RNA sequence: AGGCGAGCGCCAUGAUCAUCACGACACACUUGUUUAAGGAC
RNA sequence: GGUAAUGCACAGUGAAGAGGUGGCAGUGUGCAUCUAAGACUAAAUACAACAGGAGACCGAUAGCAAAGAAGUAGGUUGACCG
RNA sequence: ACCACACGUCCCCGAAUACAGCAUAGUGCUGGAGUACUCCUUGGAAUUAAGCAUAUGAGUAAAGGAAGGAAAAGAAACUAACGAGGAUUCCCGUAGUAGCGGCGAGUGAACAGGGAACAGUCCAACAGUGUAAUUCUCAAAUGAGAAGUUGUCAAAAGGAAGAA
């Protein structure tokens, strides 16, 4: 059997290359900026025209009573992900302020 | 192995070979599928999977 | 532009305006016959993502499907076999409910090709869909440069062979280790490649 | 053959009309029963807006201004192109939802008309809120056909104007003041009242 | 924000969200009472 | 094969514009790699009827059921059988 | 005379239709046959476990739908942790392995490494506003009308080779 002869320490070694730095892409052109602005604008109009959904109302009500941990549990069960819940709570909080 | 055949079973004073289901022809009641039968299947039919070449 | 505003509103399915419109439309769809022709698309943005234009030789049809799982077709629950295969209820179909809509529209509109389909509503009993159809024997279409491909003879009955957006999803196709069951083209193509004995000349 | 009365049509069950011969009647049963349902239930504030529109008198006043900026016909267009370029840039009234929304967004548009009887409505639903945010005046008209007649062609969803000839300026300003009264000035109050069932 | 027994639990009533019967209308749904009858059952 | 879910469905519930994955459940945090929910695509691969060429194959109880007017003579109420 | 190549003629029943469903400005299209090979559904039991109920045979048989000379697939919400590679399909191989399993009987893949053949592109998001510039019909040598603003319209002839 030609397997499992080296230790983990010696398997971790590596050859000394010379690396190339990554080309950063930070510049964003004028036309790309206007494009992003118009999309964010459109998102405002929808919220203005049609308002909040039932679970969003129930959520925001709990935030007024400082029921932070109840709101957390509630949102987790509605959206599934604990990450989506943490994000949606932060967006709702900012809307109320 | 083409034909419709079945054994008559014991009690008829005949050997229990499969026989051809038919009527109106002399072929009725003849002995069908086995290697010891006229028009039956050969023992261990020759087959393409045999090893033809040699190393 | 205009199509962006429509997208954002179509996504808010529990806004007051969308609850209003879903209620009134689902009432009307159920008063009509089970497959009927529409005047135009209900949602302009969605139809245009999927390839609709308002030119001669394209149409929208609308279809309804009954909801829930599909029971085993046996009398009195008698299955004549082993107990692990005796269940009748709680058996779920392999294809989406959408796939049934596409298959039935294609039978009725036999002179035309099924392009794509989308959701338009639900209630307690039915689910409702719009199907985009094209006519390959039409001079306008034969000379188009974007949908002229649908006239190729291989494009007959895409829906029956699991090739449309609604019918494709039950096949299990994809890229990576999570889809090893379909390496080769399909489940049956993988089966053949795995259950074959290879007998070389020199061996 | 015979025209059925309103009472009859409201009585019939559409699902029991089944023969090929009966399809036109099935259509009429559905049409009348839908009307009764929509009058019975409350409208959200945004949909309720399109219940308020100009009088036939105001429509006349507006049309009698706008008609002087009619678009070119194909006959006119051909002639123009055989001749050379001459004179100043024309003023023309503009049409179609795609162009209008662009001109609102670019803050080019100066006054806008919108039609009410549009199906599906989601095409025009957002226009008043966008007009209020950009600060452009507007007015609502009953039918798509009312608009078609202004520009002497097929019905449309909306019309727009981006410029004013000095000749017209006095009348123009008065019209805008009338419109602001019925429409733009009232907006913030309107977005909070639900449409009552109709008596 | 009131009252009782050597701030405690117990007894008063005043604001905040669901919510179970009962009424009275008509719009879903039901029925050849059909230019009609029921009715959120 | 997919093991505290590999893929596909049905009912409830239901996102974000930024998200998905790194074969063992969870929470946090850097790092690497990609961009779903719209479409098209040649060549290299598979195999009947019908035609052509070959063979250490069979030689009229064999070889296809059938080397002649063979799916024929003939038979089943019938499906079918020969 | 006779033969070989093509054409003309081609009774009645049969999808069998003076019909059904459906599209266009209009002309029209579908239906039945075939289905070895390819794609999509539905779905057994004999048998093995020396009994048998989970499991096996097997996602196989049977029954339905559909297409072509092939069909399906296909240009990474992909692998990998190397000093990394780079669409799909096929062959050699990893491998009767990692694992699944009354952990019994039995089942069972992937990347690498060596090759055959090689090719990349479209729609939406996003079309001239000093004028729908776009498609169709009839006339005419320059007019009438239909579709369309709930959005139309984003360019080349051309050739000698190769094979039967």
């Amino acid at each position: 059997m030609k397997i499992n002869k080296l230790n983990n320490a010696s398997k971790a070694l590596s050859y000394p290359v010379k690396k190339l730095a990554k080309t950063e892409k930070a510049p964003l052109t004028e036309k790309q900026q206007r494009s992003k602005e118009l999309k964010k604008f459109a998102m405002s109009i929808a919220r203005e025209v049609g308002g909040l959904a039932p679970y969003e109302l129930r959520a925001t009500e709990l935030l007024r009573r400082d029921e932070d941990k109840r709101c957390k549990k509630f949102m987790k069960k509605r959206l599934g992900s604990l990450k989506m819940a943490k994000k949606k709570i932060e967006l709702l909080a900012e809307e109320m302020r | 192995m083409r034909h419709s055949a079945k054994s008559w079973g014991t009690g008829r004073a005949m050997a229990r070979v499969p026989r051809v289901r038919a009527g109106g022809t002399r072929r009725a009641g003849q002995g069908a599928n086995a290697n010891f039968c006229r028009g039956g299947r050969m023992f261990a039919p020759t087959n393409v999977n045999r090893r033809w070449n040699r190393k | 532009g205009y199509l962006q505003y429509l997208k954002e509103i179509r996504r808010d399915k529990q806004s007051s305006v969308m609850r209003y419109l879903l209620r009134v439309r689902c009432w009307e769809y159920r008063q009509n016959t089970a497959i009927h022709r529409a005047s135009g698309p209900t949602y302009l943005d969605k139809a245009r993502m999927l390839g609709y234009r308002n030119i001669p030789g394209m149409c929208i049809f609308r279809a309804r499907v009954r909801r829930g799982a599909r029971p085993k077709k046996v009398l009195k629950g008698n299955t004549h076999g082993k107990p692990s295969k005796s269940g009748v209820y709680q058996r779920k179909p392999a294809k989406r409910l959408q796939a049934f809509a596409e298959i039935r529209v294609g039978r009725k509109c036999s002179n035309m090709r099924v392009f794509n389909s989308y959701w338009v509503g639900q209630d307690r009993v039915y689910k409702y869909f719009e199907v985009i159809m094209v006519d390959p024997y039409c001079d306008r279409i034969k000379n188009d440069k974007k949908i002229n491909w649908l006239c190729k003879p291989v494009m007959k009955h895409r829906e029956a062979r699991g090739l449309t957006n609604g019918t494709k999803t039950s096949r299990g196709l994809g890229k990576g280790i999570r889809y090893n069951q379909t390496k080769g083209g399909s489940k049956r193509a993988a089966w053949r490649n795995r259950n074959t004995q290879s007998l070389r000349r020199y061996r | 053959d015979i025209q059925l009365t309103k009472k009859q049509l409201l009585s019939m069950n559409p699902r029991k009309l089944t023969n090929k011969a009966q399809m036109d009647t099935r259509k009429e049963v559905i049409a009348t029963r839908k009307e009764a349902l929509v009058n019975a239930i409350k409208l959200p504030p945004a949909l309720n807006q399109f219940t308020n529109y100009l009088s036939e008198e105001d429509l006349k006043e507006v049309s009698d201004i706008l008609s002087k900026f009619r678009p070119e016909t194909r006959k006119e267009r051909k002639q123009r192109l055989q001749n050379e370029r001459k004179g100043p840039k024309p003023i023309i009234v503009k049409q179609g939802i795609k162009h209008v929304t662009k001109l609102i967004e670019e803050k080019k548009a100066k006054f806008v008309l919108i039609a009410c009887d549009v199906d599906p409505i989601e095409v025009v639903l957002y226009l008043p809120t966008l007009c209020v945010k950009m600060g452009i005046p507007y007015a609502l008209v009953k039918t798509k056909e009312d608009l078609g007649k202004i520009i002497k062609k097929k019905p449309t969803t909306c019309l727009c104007l981006c410029d004013v000839s000095s000749d017209i300026k006095s009348k123009f300003e008065n019209v805008i003041a009338k419109c602001n009264g019925q429409f733009k000035d009232n907006y913030e109050s309107a977005m909070k009242v639900w449409g009552s069932p109709k008596e």
